[PDB]
């Protein structure tokens, strides 16, 4: 009956307990800090061989090998220093929308409109590549997948859920609920102990892999969120949405600090990533080009225009020497 | 300049070679996307041919391989995955003719038709319309007239007229009548032409595309 | 995984022969294939190599013109045709698999061999020592010397360490002077810098006694060492 | 009312926690950014000899 | 020995310059700016645009010679090889227009027949072949007509006389027969494309996509009417220019010859502006 009241009142407390913890307006704190200026990058490599749109990519921890997934029914592995193909995995479902590369390097994963996360083993005798598990139990469509170790993996689905599995059996060890919309983005933390999800109800949520409870909920957007990434300190993240706007959220303050926007930018955002230092945030847009932002002043610092169609995926490597962008034009591009 | 690394290139070339053969082959099939009103005819249309998310149906007719994608078991935000099909050869759209009396359904079917035909991704994609269940439409006329659905309908309450009125009220919903065509068909139980019609329409589409490629449209 | 060779027996000088290697348990088509020899009381010498796709072949300067290597992939078989046999060809022949991509372990599986006997600008890898007695429990080291730096511009150092036990076939221990194969304990370690390399064995144990061999994969032809024996 | 008390039980948990002031957070951010400005090869272009691309 | 023609050349070439120029620069902006992808036929059309554009760039050296009353100013070796470039361009736009009409036939005369297999990667091969081989004739003609003698006499683009350089009178014959081969190659393709594209408009009746299949057929006939209306007058008359200048004549017949060859050549050049406009 009156249960729909205490919540509202209760919510009004939060809206006030995070307005007294706001005094600095970071854009003011970092007013004297020396700017970065302007950043020029150049296409060093171009990786050809895909016959359709590529919908995702992922780097390896060696900072040399990467994997890409396309809707031609192909998952290709590349040496980036030569442009040589190490493996080409043919899938059963051409409708793939995500990919991952295990930290060790023995496994990859894929998924999409079939509602199944398929794990593939690369380092096996017989000199082939075999599917080891087909994790099923979702009802939507796989929108992201991330490894914790070689026997654990987190998944997000368009059924308003996320899940933590156990690959040896193939059963959900935990199921994360609370969203009211298709979930579209994931980011794990450095410690691989608490992760963050970004949904189409214009919200983000911070989970806790150990228990299964949402510790904090973040709002502020005016449309669907499609991308999210963690700051390297593990104490902040960034979100990209269809309102042509990125935002930075802090966990402890439980607010947002900076918004990254521009009047002459009206397209949506498909991807987000940081730099090894956490000083320049990269973003992939639908206007066919990527942009670079100074994440302490909100100014721009550079543009990456080499693609003849949407930038769907964007990644940065753990050593910090390169960026890789993917496009619907069936091309990946390395920048330095 | 190199080493046994040479053998790592001779490999990357045996890979780049099979991707071609996979694309020089997946380009001679025809991909179709199947949509329809809520549980109207999207099922019987498949059984008319004799061969968990998306359902792929592969079949063949006169040395031409068709792949039909049925995605009704995918209840989600369609705005987020309906661009995976941009580049599909055609859209089959199945609507019924016994759905005006029932409940109102023809109106939402037309809403979906207008939401699909006039989409950013299907500005060039042709549509094959199947108006099905005409046998029963013959009976739901005598008892119930048509004006119960379309007030502005002022004409002979008969098959050869109401069917054409529905056809027109469906076909006058494409705003870009100059870039895509709409093919329409009333289904026959036996004498399986429901697939010869698809064959004709598809070959017409293919010719109309080859002629645009050759710059002498 | 399996590799069975056949086609060897007593023949006469001037004759001809054909040896066959049947594979069972792996993707024969994705693997390049080698033939290797071992004379009765001597070391290992290389013979021929054919790639995946067969669009690349290499012979030694001792058999060119009178040998021919081929492969039938549909039937998973490797062939060596030999003409004009001399007494310098009595040996045990071994069929070897090798796959090349970033991070691969070539020369990983060998066969059991065919014993043939007929009636009566290259790198030089040197293994000074030829015999070493030891006791189970202590540590050991073995040294290899090359007449040319094996390090390359890409950063890789192409040296391979093999082990042959009494009455068995060789077995890859180490590839590229630092990497350890799949199926060998951590006792074995590799080290060194161009023109000199070292293998270290700690907390020794039985079954580690036999003949150790050095190999280079920098440029064809390929070359082995004389073989360092390690017994009790 | 069928699944609305869990909403309250949750909102009673997202509110009873500490919240440092934005000043400290911005400070930690800028500090982490400074301390690691040398190993940022996208911020400080590096000698081509130390560049594998 | 004629002046009333020295006005026709200028009055025509002058407008042809600007029309071809604007058309080809717009066509390049399209094939490069708007269209970032390119099938084989777009490649061929881009090559043709480049060819006739730099031809046009070789045009304005005419009005000089003309309004200046047959000037011989710019050089003695320049204007010699300025018409060689004219011809080297006017013959690339006749082989590319013969390979276009073959791709454009093998495509339209097969839907599920799979007559042959072609891709938009082997097209750049031939497009560069026709641009390299062309130098085989360019430098050949330079070295043959330049270092083997000299004749200027305040003349350029003049009526020449053989019996001293009888090596070019044969190369020209070879080119004139190559044109007549490509002509049939083109005609028996753009006739078929209109034959097996007009019944389809009568059999496949009671059907929406029937307006097209008839515009296309009377477009694939204009694409040929244009060609033949321009290049056939030349390349046929030429037979009485190669010969009959290689032979004995008078200042009457051998003046008729020149004064008609120039008109026929301006006609053949009027096609460097009609090709961009085929939208
Ligand atoms: C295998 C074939 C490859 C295709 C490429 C070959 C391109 C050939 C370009 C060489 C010109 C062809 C001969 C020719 O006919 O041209 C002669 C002019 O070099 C005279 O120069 P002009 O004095 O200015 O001609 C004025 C007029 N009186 C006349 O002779 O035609």
């Amino acid at each position: 009956d009156q249960l729909r009241q205490e919540a509202e009142q209760l919510k009004n407390q939060i809206r006030d307990a995070r307005k007294a913890c706001a005094d600095a307006t970071l854009s003011q704190i970092t007013n004297n800090i020396d700017p970065v200026g302007r950043i020029q990058m150049r296409t060093r490599r171009t990786l050809r061989g895909h016959l359709a749109k590529i919908y995702a990519m992922h780097w390896g921890t060696d900072s040399r090998l990467l994997v890409s997934a396309s809707q031609d029914g192909k998952l290709i592995i590349w040496d980036s220093y030569t442009t040589n193909k190490v493996h080409a995995i043919p899938l059963r479902s051409s409708w793939v929308m995500t990919c991952a590369y295990a930290p060790s390097g023995n496994y990859v994963a894929c998924g999409g409109l079939d509602n199944i996360c398929s794990i593939y083993n690369l380092k096996t005798r017989e000199g082939n590549v075999r599917v080891s598990r087909e994790l099923a139990g979702h009802t939507g469509y796989l929108s992201c997948c991330r490894f914790l170790d070689d026997n654990q993996i987190v998944t997000s689905s368009g059924d308003t859920t996320c899940a933590l599995w156990d690959i040896e059996t193939g059963q959900q060890t935990t199921t994360f609920t609370g969203h009211t919309g298709d979930v579209m983005s994931l980011s794990l933390a450095p410690d691989t102990r608490l992760f963050v999800s970004g949904a189409c109800d214009a919200s983000a949520k911070l989970w806790d892999v150990r228990e299964g409870m949402c510790r904090q909920t973040f709002t502020g957007h005016e449309s669907d969120i499609n991308a999210i990434c963690f700051f390297p300190n593990g104490n902040a993240f960034a979100t990209g949405s269809d309102d042509a706007t990125c935002r930075l959220f802090d966990l402890r303050a439980d607010q947002e600090l900076m918004t990254y926007s521009h009047d002459n930018i009206i397209c949506g955002i498909t991807s987000v990533s940081f730099s090894k230092s956490g000083r320049l945030l990269l973003a992939g847009y639908d206007d066919f080009n990527c942009n670079v932002w100074d994440a302490l002043k909100a100014d721009r610092a550079g543009v990456l225009a080499g693609h003849d169609n949407r930038v769907s995926c964007l990644g940065v490597t753990d050593d910090g020497m390169a960026v890789a962008t993917g496009s619907w034009d069936s091309f990946l591009k390395i920048w330095n | 300049l190199s080493a046994e690394d040479k053998a790592a290139v001779e490999r990357s070339k045996m890979i780049d070679r099979n991707l071609r053969e996979d694309g020089e082959k997946a380009a001679r099939e025809v991909k179709l996307l199947l949509l329809g009103a809520g549980e109207s005819g999207k099922s019987t249309i498949v059984k008319q041919m004799k061969i968990t998310g998306i359902v792929e149906t592969h079949f063949t007719f006169k040395d031409l391989h068709f792949k039909m994608f049925d995605v009704g078991a995918q209840r989600s935000e369609r705005k987020k995955w309906i661009h995976c099909f941009e580049g599909v050869t055609a859209i089959i759209f199945c609507v019924a003719l016994s759905d005006y009396d029932l409940v109102n359904r023809m109106h939402e079917s037309m809403k979906l038709f207008d939401s699909i035909c006039n989409n950013k991704w299907f500005t060039d994609t042709s549509i094959i319309l199947f108006l099905n269940k005409k046998d029963l439409f013959e009976e739901k006329i005598k008892k119930s007239p048509l004006t119960i659905c379309y007030p502005e309908y002022a004409g002979s309450n008969t098959y050869e007229e109401a069917a054409a009125y529905i056809q027109c009220q469906f076909e006058d919903l494409n705003k870009r009548k100059d870039t895509k065509e709409i093919y329409t068909h009333f289904t026959c139980s036996t004498d399986t032409k429901n697939v010869q019609f698809v064959f004709d329409a598809v070959t017409d589409v293919i010719i109309k595309n080859n002629l645009k490629d050759c710059g002498l449209f | 995984v399996q590799l069975v060779e056949s086609g060897g027996g007593l023949v006469q000088p001037g004759g001809s022969r054909k040896l066959s290697c049947s594979a069972s348990g792996f993707a024969f088509s994705s693997f390049g294939m080698h033939w290797v020899r071992q004379a009765p009381e001597k070391g290992l010498e290389w013979v021929a190599y054919i790639s995946s796709g067969s669009g690349t072949i290499y012979y030694a300067d001792t058999v060119k013109g009178r040998f021919t290597i081929s492969r039938d992939d549909p039937k998973n078989t490797l062939f060596l045709q030999m003409t004009s046999l001399r007494s310098e060809d009595t040996a045990m022949y071994y069929c070897v698999r090798s796959i090349y991509y970033y991070g691969s372990s070539p020369f990983d599986f060998w066969g059991q061999g065919t014993t043939l006997t007929v009636s009566s600008s290259d790198i030089v890898m040197t293994q000074a020592t030829s015999s070493v007695p030891v006791t189970p429990g202590e540590s050991v080291s073995i040294s290899c010397r090359s007449s040319k730096s094996l390090l390359h511009s890409n950063g890789n150092t192409y040296l391979y360490w093999f082990l042959q036990r009494p009455g068995q076939s060789p077995q890859l221990l180490i590839y590229r002077m630092s990497n350890l194969a799949s199926g060998v304990p951590d006792r074995f370690s590799g080290s060194g810098s161009g023109t000199a390399f070292t293998l270290t064995i700690s907390r020794l144990e039985a079954e580690d006694v036999g003949v150790y061999y050095c190999m280079q994969h920098l440029e064809y032809p390929l070359t082995f060492g004389a073989g360092t024996k390690l017994e009790l | 009312i069928a699944q609305a008390r869990k909403l309250v039980e949750q909102l009673k948990m997202e509110a009873n926690i500490d919240r440092i002031k934005v000043s400290k957070a911005a400070a930690d951010l800028m500090a982490y950014c400074e301390a690691h400005a040398k190993e940022d090869p996208l911020l400080t272009p590096v000698p081509a000899s130390e560049n594998p691309f | 020995d004629e002046k009333l023609l020295s006005t026709v050349l200028t009055t025509s070439y002058s407008v042809i310059f600007i029309v071809g120029l604007v058309g080809n620069i717009i066509a390049l902006y399209v094939f490069l700016g708007i269209h970032r992808k390119r099938n084989s036929i777009q490649i061929y059309l881009l090559n043709v645009a480049i060819a006739d554009l730099l031809l046009i760039f070789c045009l304005p050296f005419r009005i000089m010679y003309h309004i200046n009353q047959n000037k011989w100013t710019l050089g003695v070796i320049l204007c010699k090889v300025v018409g060689t470039l004219f011809y080297m361009n006017m013959y690339i736009s006749i082989i590319l227009l013969g390979f276009i009409s073959l791709d454009r036939y093998i495509k339209i005369n097969r839907s599920i027949q799979q007559r042959k297999a072609i891709t938009t990667k082997q097209s750049i091969y031939v497009c560069c072949i026709v641009w390299m081989l062309a130098l085989g004739g360019f430098l050949t003609m330079i070295i043959l007509t330049l270092k083997k003698g000299g004749h200027n006499s305040t003349m350029c683009f003049h009526y020449r006389d053989k019996h001293n350089a009888k090596g070019e009178a044969i190369f020209n014959f070879i080119l004139v027969v190559m044109f007549w081969l490509i002509f049939l190659l083109i005609i028996l393709s753009y006739i078929k494309i209109g034959k097996n594209l007009l019944r389809i408009s009568k059999r496949r009746s009671k059907f929406p996509n029937s307006g097209k299949y008839a515009t296309t057929a009377r477009n694939s006939f204009i694409v040929l009417i244009i060609f033949t209306i321009c290049f056939v007058p030349y390349h046929a008359f030429r037979f009485i220019y190669i010969s009959s200048q290689l032979n004995v004549s008078s200042c009457y017949w051998k003046e008729i010859v020149h004064k008609t060859n120039e008109i026929m050549l301006v006609l053949s050049s009027f096609n460097s502006c009609l090709d961009p406009v085929m939208y």
